[PDB]
This record gives C-alpha cells, structure tokens and sequence, in this order.
C-alpha cells in the first residue's frame, strides 16, 4: 500500500534535447518525478543531456547527469550509483527505448536494478505495433485491418491486401516519427523505408484507412490495488488522418453520448489492463466513426505523454507527481489530491467546468522546400493551451496565444479574390498549417457548414462555433465602432473576441477598444482551475480569465508581487531555455519574499506547473490580457526580459500603459533591438562593428554593396551574396547591408549588469564559423581557440555596451573575430538561449541572479561578482529537425532551425566534443570510410583533416577538385563520381554504406544547390556529416576521447569549482 | 430575447435566457457535475421538484434520443445551464434539446454563470429557488416563490412518483448494436423479483433483467402481505425522490420483509428506507452528491469504485444499530455509502450501481444480490 521499502534509489531516465514530437512536455514530467520521489525521501539519480531544464538543476535531485543518453553511458551511472530501481516512463520514447536496451544487454540483471512503473514486458506489449494488435483481439477490442511487415516484401503485400491509402505505423517509435499515409505505391515505399529503418525493432504496422472517423484520446493511472481513473478525455478537432500533435484538440470530449463515453471509458481500462500497465499512467487513443458510433482502439502509450501533460494543465490533475508516487508503492486513495488542498485524495476522476483547447505551433517558414501539410507524422515544434468558459471563448484566446501574430480570425485570402474559393478549398480538403483561418474564409467566401465539413471531417458541432463567430464579425465590420454598445461589446468579449480583432473591423486602434470597455466597465473576471467543477474548494490559485460574473482571484493587498511574462508556445528559436530563466525567476524571487506572479499558456512547461509560482495566470502573453491581470493586481514590477520575443516585443506598449516593468528599460531594448539606434550606440562607443548599408533599390545595392565590399549578408529570412550577380540574382527571388565576416570566429557572452558592475556569465567560442546561427552551431566554454588576450577585449566591450545601454540584469553579446579583431554582431539585451547551458557549465543560477538584480539586489548585495571559469570544459551541440523533412537540404547556414541540445562534459575539449557529439544522437563511427567533397576556401584546410582521418584508420573518397588538391599533397583518395560524372557515384557509394562519415563544405547559391544530393543522401542514410570544417576538425578531435569512458554529476561538476 | 431568470431563496439573481418552456418552476436547487448524460440526469424520477444545474458548460452537444430515457417523464423541475449549443451533432440524436425542454414543458435557462451558482451552493448549501422564463420575469414575484417552496426535508416524493398500479418489465440493457432490445418472455427468467416503485430508473430494472431476474414493479404504497403473498425470490427498493423518513408504509413493510429471509436489495432511496427500517437515522446533507466521478471504497475489500450518486440526504454511520454493518464509504467525505444487515440478507448502497449516466464501476453490487437470491432458493 504504502511506500515501498525494499527500494531507496531510484535512477530516472530523462528525454534527452527537445525535437519534433519529443519536447518540454518531459521536462515537466521528469522534473515532477524528481520532485515528488524526493519529497517521498528516496535517494533521486538522474540522466538527461539537455542542460536547459529544471530537471538537471542540482538541487532538484541527490546524482544528476548530464551525460549522452546511451546505454553504455548509463551503464557506467548505474555501476557507479548502483540505483536500485529505475523509472523509465517520464523520458518519452527516448527513456522507453533506453530502459529496454538497458534490460536487453543485461544491465539491469547485471546490477540488480529494478524497473519500477511500467514493466519491460507491458511497454513492450504497448510499444511492439504485432503485440498490441493481439492483444486488442484478446480483449474484444476493435482495430483496423492491418499486417505487420518487416521488410518492403512483406510490406507490399500488406498494402496490396488493404488498399490505398493505408496507414504506416513503425514498432517502438512515437509522434508518427518514420511514419506517414501512403496514398500511391512511390510514397508507399519511400514511407515505409524510412520506418522500417527507424524503428528500434525494424517493424510497421499497416493499416486500412480511417482518415476523416473522429479521434479522441483518454488519460488513465492506475494503481497497484487495481484501482483505475480516466484522468482527462480529449476529443480532437482535426480527424482522423493528421497526428493528434499536430492537430488542434480540446477537453473534454464533446459530442459523445453517455452511454458512448462509457463504453470507451471501459475499454480505456481494459486496454491498461490487458497490457499490464499497473501501477502509472498511459494514454489510450480512439478512432469512432460518427455514422455509427463504431470504436477503433488505435494505440497506447504505456507512459507520460505530450497529452498527459496537457490532461494536467487542463485538469490540475498532476498526472506524472502521481505516478511517481505510484510507482515507489503507493495507491491513489492514499495520496491527496494536490489542489483541493489535500482535501480529497487522488482516486477520483476530474471534473471540469470549462472548455480547453490545444493548438499546435508550426515553424514551416523555416523549413522551405518541405512537404507543409499535416499527415500522421508530426511536424509542430510547439503547442498553446486556452481556457474558456466556452469553446468559442477557449478557442479564440488560443487563437491569439500562438504567438502566429493573428488576433482571432485574421483573414488569409481577400474577400474580393476571383480565385479564393479555389484556394480556400484546398486549404480544407488539404490541411496545412493554417487551416483554421481558412476555415473562417470559408464561411465569408460563402460556403455552408456542410461543405466544409465535407471537405474537412471537422465535427459541425465546432464548425458551427466558428461561422457563428464569423457572422458575428460581419456584424461589426457594418455596425463600426458606433454600433460598439455594452451589450453587444459584452456579447463579443465573451465569445471571447480579442480587442485587437475588432479594433481592425471597426477600423480604430486597439487602444480605442480597450477605453471603450473601460468606460463600460467590461472586464474579465477570473476562474480558478480546481479539478471538480468547483465542488470542493481550493487553496491554489491557477487561474484563467474570462467574460463572466464572479470573480475568484481574490488577490493580495500584503505582499510585493513580481510578475514574469511567458513565451508562450515554442517555437524554433523560442524554446525551454526562455522558459527556463522564467522558472528560476520565479523560483528565486519566491524564495526571497515575494509574491510571484507567472503568465504563460504553454501547457509543455514547468513555468505553468502550479506548484512553480504563488500564482498562476493561464492566459495568453498579449497585451490586453497583461494588462487585465496587472489590473487588478498591481505589482511591483513586471519582468519581461526571459520569456524570448514574446514579452519582448510588449515592452514598450506595457510601459505605455503604465505597467512597472522592472530590470532594462523598453527604451533600452530598443535601442539594442534597432539596428539603427544599435549602430549609433557602437559608433558612440567608438566599437567596430562590419561596414553595413541600408538599400531600397536594387541599383542604390550593387552600388553601396561595391561600397561595402563582398560577401554581402542580405538580411530583410537572411542571405550571404557572393557577387553583384549574385545580389541581383538575390533581389529578383527576394533592405540592410552587412559585409559578411568571412572565416571568423563566433563567441557569444552572456553577462548580467546592476548598473554598478558587470558579471560575465560566460565567454563561449563557437565551434561553427560566423554565418551559421549561433543557435545551430555547437560551441565550447571555455574558448577552445580563442586568445586570452582577445576574450579580453571581447569583456571590455561587453562591458562599455553593458553600462551605454543601461542594462539591468541579464544581456548577450555576440561578436566576430577575424584577423585577431573583434567585431560586434549585435547586442541580445535580456536573457539568451545560452544562458541555462552557461549556468549548469559554470554552477552559477545566472537568471536567478539577474531576476534579483532587476528586483532590486545588487550583484555585490548577492556577493557574485567574480567571472567563474570552470576547471573542465562544456560543449553544446544541437539537434535539427532535418529528418522530419526529407524535401529539405539539411544545409546550415544564418538563419536557426534547431530544436533542441545537450551538453558535454570533458576534461579536454575533445573529450566534451565526444560526448556532446553523442548526445546528440550523432551516428559517427571510430573506422571506415570518409568521404571529402569541399569547397575552394577549404581546400588548404582539408588537406590536415585527411590526415587526421588517414591517422585514425578512415579510408578516403574524394570528388574531383578535392581528390587534386589532395593528389598535390601526397595524399590520395580513391575518386568517386558526382553524379554528373558517371557511376558509381556519391548517391549509390551513400546508398550503399560505403561511408560512415561525410564531410561536405560549399559555398554559392548554384554551388549549393548542386550538392544537395550529398546531405540528402547521408541523413537518409545516417551517416554522420559534417558541413563545416571547424565542426570536422572538431570530429577529427572527439575520434581520440571515449565518451563512454567516464561520467560526472553536476554536483561533483560545480564541487570541482574554486 | 427570450428572458429568463432564477432567484434563490437567498435573493441571489441570475439572468439569463430562456430555452425551454414559458413559466415558471420551483424546486431546490442542486448542481451535478457530470460531462456528459444530461436526458438521464433529466428523466431521472430523483429529480422530482429539483432544479438542476449542471456544471459543465455546454449542456446539450449530443441532442436527445429515447434510448437515453430513464422514465416516461422529465422529472427535473428546471434546468440551469451556462451554455445551449447551436447544434446537437451525434448520430443517436434525434430531437435538440431546446425542443426537447420545450416539448416535456421545461422552464429553463442558459446564459448564466453558473459556476458562481455552484460556489454558492457548496458554501452555503443547498437552496430553494426559483426560474421565470417569459417576457419580463418578475424578480420579486421569483423570489416569492423560491421562499414559498416547502423544502425536501419531510417531504415524501416517493408516492408521488409510483406507479398507480403494479407492472411486469422484462427487458435487459440498451447495446451499440441492437439499442434496447424486446421483452424477454417471462419462462427465460429464472427469478422473479418484486420491485417497490419509489421513483425507480428504467435502468435499474434493466440490469436486474440482465441478471436473471423477471419483475414486477408495485406501487410505493404495496403492503408486506401482498408482497410476500407474491412469493418473491427477492425483494428490490428503488432509488426514489424526496425525504426518505416520512414514508412511513415502506417502512414498515421493510421492517415486515426483514423478519424473513427474503433477500432485500435497496438502492439510494432504498438504502435509506432499509437503513431507517433497521433502527438507522436519515440526515439532510449539506448539498448532496450529484455527479458521475464520486469516489466509494468498498472497505472490506479495501477498492475504490468510481460511481454515479444523486442524494440530497444520508444515512448517519453513528447511529447504526448494531445488526447494520458498513459496507462502503465516500472517499470525498467519508460519507456513509453502503450496508449490510448482519443478521439478515438485506444490503444496500447509496450510489445507483445501475448509472445511467455514469461509470459501470458499481455494477457488481448486483450481482451480490443475485448471490443472495439463488442462496434463498437453495433453500
Ligand atoms: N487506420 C488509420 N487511419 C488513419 N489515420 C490513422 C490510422 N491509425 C492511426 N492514424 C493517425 O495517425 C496518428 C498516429 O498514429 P499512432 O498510432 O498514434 O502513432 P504514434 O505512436 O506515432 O503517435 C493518429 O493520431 C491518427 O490521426
Ligand atoms: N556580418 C556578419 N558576418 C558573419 N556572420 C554574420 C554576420 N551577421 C550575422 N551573421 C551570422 O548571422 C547570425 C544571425 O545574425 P544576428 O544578427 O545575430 O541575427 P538573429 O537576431 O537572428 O539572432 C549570426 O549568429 C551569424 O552566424
Ligand atoms: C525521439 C528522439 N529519438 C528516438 C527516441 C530520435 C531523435 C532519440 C534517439
Ligand atoms: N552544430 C551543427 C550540427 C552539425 C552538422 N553535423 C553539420 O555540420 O552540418
Ligand atoms: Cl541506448
Ligand atoms: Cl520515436
Ligand atoms: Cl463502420
Ligand atoms: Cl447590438
Ligand atoms: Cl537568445
Ligand atoms: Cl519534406
Ligand atoms: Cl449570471
Ligand atoms: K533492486
Ligand atoms: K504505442
Ligand atoms: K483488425
Ligand atoms: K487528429
Ligand atoms: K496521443
Ligand atoms: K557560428
Ligand atoms: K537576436
Ligand atoms: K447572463
Ligand atoms: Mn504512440
Ligand atoms: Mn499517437
Ligand atoms: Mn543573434
């Protein structure tokens, strides 16, 4: 019953870096895990290579690694920790694949480490697409026909036995990853190689359409007693047809009979049942024809989930806090039920009195030549959550949650356009990214509820809601601001209309409106989120604004409040790290006295997580929602510095409006935001800074360019121009003019200001050269090449920008070296995305620090004044989301298209390099072949890296120039063909395996677009490649560590520090 | 605008919109908090002079079909909703709900917060009141009348809500596949229970049905003699609405059927009516239990079952006669849930085993019954 006594350690396998399909919904997770087998008391061990959570915050556990996560790595911590038990459902399908590795290789037996939660059998039962199948029969359960394949033979046949389209569902793989909808033999193969290659057990499962039945999802725990809950139904909004991650869902389900939810309910439980899950959670997915009421078990996720998560935001029902406790032992009727003040336990079944609505956040600007429609394979990078009182009301407050700039329903195509109609019935039939707002289109273009439903499978119950809200706004585009009486202003806001939607229909600022309903009085109350439809009451104040009544958030009146603004939902170059800071912003400020006041919307994190902040405001990060909640509130001060660009770009408006915004002014953001205002300020201080020029004319370009002097990095999506050509070439396909920084180094200095000093955090060199995005390229503290005499230049500098632009707290610096001379790429005035990185390689809680800065304490006060330069070296390296969209060159460059990193830890630089690259999921090898193809600039370079590679054992192919310049070296490689040249070429070599590393440079729009073949071939076929030649001397250098060879914990990393 | 508006005791207003019949309605006041099952928590005999509000916003997305029917009738006084949906979207509907109201006479009203209301309710407790849905809804006259109900405490609903004259029912639960299915015919029936019509749920009767049992439903009223004039192989006490204390003749019927073996099954009101017929005493709780996600543990088997209740009253667990034995108990409050005489074969539970709507986790409280009947035919 009680907690388990035969166990005291217990080690926690962590998700690893964020990507498509696999994301901050596991920090929330693990880091609920830390938190409630400690309270319990047990000894808590952890691994996790991604630095920028709260999980692997040293004094969130008693071991925390942040180690690749390999089964050898863990091996090593198991040996050197000797946990006795392990708890492998908190860390995605990266945890559930390193649990059953670990107990495969017999690792677990080895020690005698014990998996606690979920069984190996039962998550291989889950996970295994033929055992699950089975096991649906045995219980009487439905699925759709279907055939289990492990080779394209076998494949084949399955498709010719249920037709096209069919559905691809890879063994042991989760978020659709290696799956897709096959609706033609060419994709049919192209599909299913991809999965059968990526699943862990080389097996799909094919099934018959179901594209276009609803899709609903259930979220159950069940404890060791056998007593079982539905914790949260979800009933989606896009069908059947497109990953439930990609789709937009709400809760609960909605247009199922009682008797209809029952049934799924039953078969929720039986499915746990049946699988052996006893003693956690898991999520059960449901496919149910709307004709007929048919149900079809589609999958179970025998662990925590993006939608268990969710299902805890939506609820207040903390899914993963209690499976922990399960997991050591307990049963839900002896746990509490955290909100209702522990006044009832944790055996019930929640209850709520509103509507949640899930949108998923989409980056496909970034991703060009991709595929942008919605399929089964997921392809958002992040998600928004809104509560309303109504679905109309929670849907719209999503709407303008996304952070996509839309204020509601903006409109996608003119009401005038001959050919909308045509469009707009493409983007229905056809989901992308944007469908929703078409949808609304639909409505004013003319369309009824049933031929969009007919395009789209959407359930009229919601297409209803929308054509209302459409009608609506018809409405007010007529009647204009005149016709905005109480009434009807009323009416509008609790159909949850945002006041910058209407300001554009009524034609007035959004200012205007928001007067209007002060002069009438109309604002938002607050509901608290409670888990039983307010039957009980509640202690904890998660809240959510709404157009109702009563208001229950009772704030106040005795403490200073300190309110941190959220990023929202995450996108690519938005991610955890923002999140991060305003967690320890919250976290410290709390710790101090005051009353923290934390506004996000993103169901993912731990800055939403109640037990995170004294208060918490659900809502989406705008400027009429701040400012309703700073309304009644009245804090001291306003942070908006952490959450990324998000609070940012509020900064000034909040200001406007009188917000308190604490720490660097709005003022100041700009003027290290604006370019202009930027290169004054640097001119002022007298810095260097690239020649640059701003061009309206393509004329007044190749002219000024001549001035500037190539390359050129255009920049509006940015772009390095070789040549006047390619300028033109550049506009015609198409403004700020920098010469671009041709072999420099990359450093980026995060630094905290009080105004009496400046703290630098921490001095990073890139590994990458200037032209690729800091946020893509991997990098070292300390600096692995740079000078002491130039870094301290670099601290100067940072210095005279920190005090000229009145800094308060935290700020990032990015310059270029080249020629032993710094130049100044820009000034990052808030909290960067280095920062969580810098503060676990360094052991100093940077945004803690800063958040007291800006609140008032000193760094002097705080007594952290000194640079901490740590005895051991750290390496970030990313991880792209290249392989969720094959149709891309998976090419680096200035613009981000990362998603996530982890971290190394070494004693030398190669050794952190080695772990960082395997961390990253990195398929380098110690042997083989290498094949060489680079461009002119790299062709003296290459010659040492030949060697290295000759040094180490690799064979080596060469393409023609490269093989010359070889050739005149001494070194000679066995030529292959491009595939101009003639077979065999790179593409059948690749193909074929013949390479187990690739290092490929270019430069030049044609020269680049030519070699595509290259990097398409080699993620395809995993093989490790490098596009840079820093980052290959950089692999050249980890070929001599072991990353496997020691391990270290973040507490013995920050003990090593003097 | 189609006005409505409902006033409690306490002078408390609430304005909203009228979306069933014109008039007026009168009840006490109680919120349940169920998802999804609204025409059951409607046509529910229980609900008999209640206005019910229902936390969940919106009341009404799957329309309304007569599968979903727990009596000929609704007996809800009012409906207290925070949102009518512009359609009903499912494929078992066959009428919306707004017609429906309409068509069973329901006062109702939408538009309201009515999560304000249940914080109310929760705080100070349950609360008569009053809905007026018409051209200009008198709050005063509103009030009046909310403060003129009598009140559920005393007063016996069940002989109001019993049938006049007794029944057979034969047939079994509602499938996907076939719906409600016929009538059995009376020779597939290996027993043959007596059912006291309280207010009883069609549901009830089905799942007895399901289990073996042929049926014949008397009025509240039935006497002990004509009973066990019927040679019952069991004797079944419906859920019902009102005050359990004041019926008096089922009382002591009760206190009749248990000098013998008979096997007796009461459910909710008839839980109550055994507990009462053995010695217990009936409470008036604070608000009651009316939701579909409530947490009971069977204390001898130390499980939790999540179930289905709808009682505005209790039995008292301190002033249980030695002979009654705690069987079950809410985990949200501790509140008595079930009994066992020690001495006879007589049991009962709080909850309604047969949900409609809610969870099937009781389900099996039945299937003790059958248990107990089958032993008494041993004999
Ligand atoms: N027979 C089917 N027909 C159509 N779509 C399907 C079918 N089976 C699954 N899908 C879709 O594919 C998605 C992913 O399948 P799922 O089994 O959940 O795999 P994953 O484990 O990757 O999340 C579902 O959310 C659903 O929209
Ligand atoms: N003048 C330049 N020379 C070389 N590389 C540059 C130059 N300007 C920018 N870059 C490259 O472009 C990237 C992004 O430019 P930056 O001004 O920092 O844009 P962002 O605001 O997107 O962070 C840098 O991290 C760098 O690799
Ligand atoms: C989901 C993340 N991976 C599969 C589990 C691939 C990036 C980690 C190895
Ligand atoms: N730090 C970026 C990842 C490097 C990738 N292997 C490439 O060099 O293209
Ligand atoms: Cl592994
Ligand atoms: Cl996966
Ligand atoms: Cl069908
Ligand atoms: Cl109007
Ligand atoms: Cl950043
Ligand atoms: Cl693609
Ligand atoms: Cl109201
Ligand atoms: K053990
Ligand atoms: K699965
Ligand atoms: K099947
Ligand atoms: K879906
Ligand atoms: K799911
Ligand atoms: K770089
Ligand atoms: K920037
Ligand atoms: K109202
Ligand atoms: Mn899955
Ligand atoms: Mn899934
Ligand atoms: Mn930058």
């Amino acid at each position: 019953m009680p907690k388990r006594t035969d166990i005291k350690s217990i080690l926690i396998l962590g998700a690893g870096p964020i990507v498509i399909g696999q994301a901050c919904e596991f920090d929330y997770s693990g880091a609920q895990a830390c938190k409630a087998l400690r309270e319990e008391g047990y000894r808590v061990i952890n691994v996790n290579s991604n630095p920028a959570t709260i999980m692997t915050d040293p004094e969130m556990a008693d071991a925390t690694y942040i180690e690749p996560i390999h089964w050898e790595v863990v091996r090593k911590i198991i040996e050197k920790e000797r946990p006795d038990a392990v708890l492998p459902t908190m860390g995605g399908q990266t945890a559930l694949n390193c649990a059953l590795e670990l107990e495969r290789q017999g690792v677990l037996e080895e020690f005698g480490v014990t998996m606690i939660g979920a069984t190996a059998d039962a998550i291989d039962k889950a996970e295994d697409r033929r055992r699950f199948d089975v096991a649906m029969k045995k219980i009487g359960l439905e699925t759709a026909r279907s055939g289990i394949a492990h080779t394209m033979e076998e494949a084949l046949a399955v498709a010719a036995d249920v037709g096209f389209p069919c559905i691809i569902r890879p063994s042991f793989t989760m978020g659709g990853s290696g799956g897709g909808i096959a609706y033609n033999r060419e994709e049919f193969e192209e599909i299913c190689a991809r999965g059968l290659d990526l699943s862990p057990t080389k097996e799909l499962l094919i099934d018959e359409s179901l594209i276009g039945w609803k899709e609903y999802e259930m979220e159950v725990v069940r404890d060791k007693n056998d007593n079982c809950i539905i914790v949260c139904s979800i009933e989606n909004f896009d069908a059947m047809g497109i990953h439930t991650g990609d789709s937009i869902t709400v809760a609960p389900a909605q247009t199922l009979t009682d008797k209809e939810y029952q049934i799924m309910r039953n078969a929720s439980m039986a499915v746990l049942r049946e699988i052996g899950v006893e003693t956690g959670g898991s999520n059960v997915q449901f496919a149910v024809n709307p004709k007929n009421g048919r149900l079809i078990v589609i999958e179970m996720n025998p662990r925590v989930s993006r939608s268990s998560a969710l299902a805890s935001k939506a609820t207040g029902f903390p899914i993963a806090k209690v499976a922990a406790k399960l997991a050591v032992g307990y049963t839900l009727d002896e746990l509490m039920n955290d909100i209702t003040g522990g006044r009832t336990p944790a055996s019930f079944e929640p209850s709520i009195d509103y509507v949640v609505t899930k949108i998923p956040r989409f980056n496909f600007e970034k991703f060009a030549g991709a595929n942008d429609r919605l399929t089964t394979q997921m392809k958002s990078v992040g998600e928004v959550m809104a509560i309303g009182r109504t679905q109309q009301e929670s849907l719209q407050k999503a709407l303008r949650g996304l952070e996509v700039g839309a204020t509601g329903f903006d409109p996608k195509v003119s009401l005038d356009d001959p050919e909308a109609l045509t469009k707009i019935r493409r983007e229905l039939k056809d989901a992308g990214a944007d469908r929703i707002w078409y949808i609304a289109d639909a409505f004013r273009a003319g369309l009824s509820v049933d031929g969009v439903f007919n395009l789209t499978n959407i359930d009229r119950w919601f297409l209803v809601q929308i054509e209302e809200l459409v009608r609506l706004e018809e409405k007010v585009a007529e009647v204009g601001i005149t016709g905005l009486n109480a009434d009807f202003l009323r009416q509008l806001k609790r159909k949850g209309f945002a006041d910058a939607r209407l300001a554009k229909l009524a034609g007035v600022r959004e200012a205007e409106i928001r007067k209007l309903r002060d002069q009438y009085d109309l604002h938002p109350v607050y509901k608290r989120v409670d888990t039983c439809a307010a039957e009980f009451a509640t202690d904890t104040a998660y809240m959510y604004s709404t157009y109702e009544e009563e208001c229950e958030a009772n704030p106040s009146t005795d403490r200073e409040k300190i309110m941190v603004l959220g990023g929202g939902p995450n996108r690519i170059g938005q991610g955890i790290e923002f999140d991060y800071c305003c967690v320890h912003a919250s976290l410290a400020l709390r710790e101090d006295g005051y009353e923290t006041i934390m506004v996000n919307c993103n169901p993912e994190t731990v800055s939403t997580d109640y037990d995170t902040s004294d208060r918490l405001y659900f809502e989406p990060v705008t400027l009429e929602d701040v400012l309703e909640i700073v309304r009644i509130e009245k804090p001291k001060g306003v942070i908006v510095q952490y959450g990324g660009q998000t609070p940012l770009k509020l900064a000034r408006a909040l200001e406007a409006a009188g917000v308190p915004v604490i720490g660097t002014s709005p003022d100041a953001i700009d003027r290290a935001e604006d370019r202009e205002r930027f290169q004054h300020a640097v001119e002022r201080l007298k810095l260097k800074q690239p020649a640059n020029a701003t061009v309206t004319a393509i004329e007044m370009a190749v002219e000024k360019a001549k001035e500037i002097g190539y390359p050129l990095v255009v920049r509006a999506a940015m772009e390095i121009v070789y040549d006047e050509a390619d300028l033109r070439r550049y506009f015609q396909t198409a403004v700020l003019l920098d010469h671009f920084l041709d072999d420099a180094v990359e450093v980026d200095v995060d630094a905290i200001c009080d105004g009496e000093m400046v703290l630098i955090g921490g001095i990073m060199e890139h590994i990458e050269q200037a032209g690729v995005h800091s946020g893509d390229s991997a990098c070292s503290l300390p600096a692995y090449t740079l000078s002491q005499e130039i870094q301290d230049v670099m601290r100067q500098q940072v210095q005279k920008l920190a005090f000229e632009l009145q800094v308060r707290g935290l700020m990032n610096v990015q310059f270029a070296v080249k020629n032993n001379e710094v130049y100044l790429i820009e000034v990052n005035p808030r909290a960067a995305r280095t920062v969580p990185f810098v503060s676990k390689a360094t052991g100093v809680p940077l945004a803690k620090v800063a958040a007291r800065v800006m609140a008032g304490k000193s760094l002097a006060e705080q007594g952290v004044t000194k640079e901490v330069i740590p005895p051991y070296y750290s390496v970030k390296e990313v991880v792209l989301p290249f392989n969720k969209f094959p149709g891309v060159d998976p090419l680096l460059g200035p613009e981000m298209r990362s998603t996530g990193e982890v971290m190394g830890v070494g004693r030398t630089f190669a050794e952190a390099f080695a772990k960082a690259q395997l961390g990253s999921n990195s398929t380098m090898k110690k042997h083989g072949r290498a094949l060489l193809s680079v461009r002119e600039g790299d062709k003296e370079r290459v010659v040492d890296l030949a060697a290295k590679l000759l040094k180490q054992g690799f064979e080596l192919d060469a393409t023609h120039g490269t093989a010359i310049v070889l050739g005149e070296a001494g070194i000679n490689p066995r030529l292959v063909n491009k595939v101009h040249e003639g077979r065999p070429h790179i593409q059948d070599r690749i193909k074929n395996g013949e390479y187990t590393y690739i290092i490929n440079t270019t430069s030049g729009r044609r020269a680049i677009e030519d070699s595509r073949v290259i990097r398409r071939s080699a993620l395809q076929y995993k093989v490790h490649y490098d596009t840079t030649l820093n980052g290959g001397f950089a692999t050249a250098m980890a070929l001599n560590a072991d990353a496997t060879e020691k391990v270290i914990s973040v507490q013995e990393m920050h003990a090593q520090i003097k | 605008i189609k006005s409505a508006l409902l006033v409690l005791e306490d002078g408390t207003q609430f304005h909203g919109r009228a979306i069933g019949a014109t008039g007026s309605a009168v009840g006490e006041v109680v919120f349940n908090t169920s998802m999804t099952g609204y025409q059951e928590i409607l046509t529910d005999p229980s609900y008999s002079r209640q206005i019910v509000t229902l936390t969940y916003p919106h009341i009404g997305n799957v329309g309304t079909n007569d599968a979903d029917e727990e009596s000929s009738q609704v007996h809800a006084q009012g409906l207290v909703i925070r949102d009518l949906p512009l359609i009903a979207s499912n494929f078992r509907n066959t009428e919306d709900l707004s017609s429906y109201l309409k068509r069973h006479n329901i006062v109702a009203i939408a538009d309201i917060d009515t999560r304000k209301l249940t914080r109310l309710l929760r705080e100070k407790g349950a609360q008569n009141g009053c809905i007026i849905a018409g051209d200009n809804p008198d709050a005063a006259l509103a009030l009046e009348k909310a403060r003129a109900f009598p009140g559920l405490n005393g007063m016996d609903l069940a002989k109001e809500v019993t049938t006049a004259e007794a029944y057979s029912w034969t047939q079994g639960s509602w499938t996907l596949t076939g719906g409600l299915p016929q009538a059995k015919k009376e020779d597939e029936l290996p027993f043959h229970v007596v059912a006291y019509d309280f207010g009883a749920k069609r549901n009830i009767l089905r799942m007895l049905v399901d289990r073996g049992c042929r049926l014949t439903i008397v009025p509240a009223q039935t006497s002990a003699e004509d009973v066990l004039k019927m040679n019952p192989d069991g004797i079944f006490l419906s859920n019902g609405p009102g005050d359990p204390a004041p019926c008096d003749y089922a009382i002591t019927a009760i206190q009749k059927f248990l000098e013998t073996d008979i096997p007796v099954f009461g459910i909710c009101l008839g839980h109550q009516l055994l507990a009462l017929a053995s010695g217990a005493k009936t409470v008036k709780m604070k608000f009651g239990h009316h939701g579909g996600n409530h947490p009971v543990k069977d204390v001898e088997k130390n499980v939790v079952m999540i179930t289905a209740q709808n009682h505005g009253f209790a039995v008292d667990e301190a002033t249980l006669p030695a002979n009654l034995r705690v069987t079950h108990k809410s985990l949200f409050d501790g509140t008595l849930q079930g009994i066992h005489r020690t001495d006879k074969p007589a049991f009962s539970f709080q909850g309604n085993p047969e949900a409609s709507p809610g969870p099937h986790d009781a389900a099996p409280l039945f299937d003790h019954f059958i248990e107990l009947i089958e032993q008494y035919r041993k004999t």
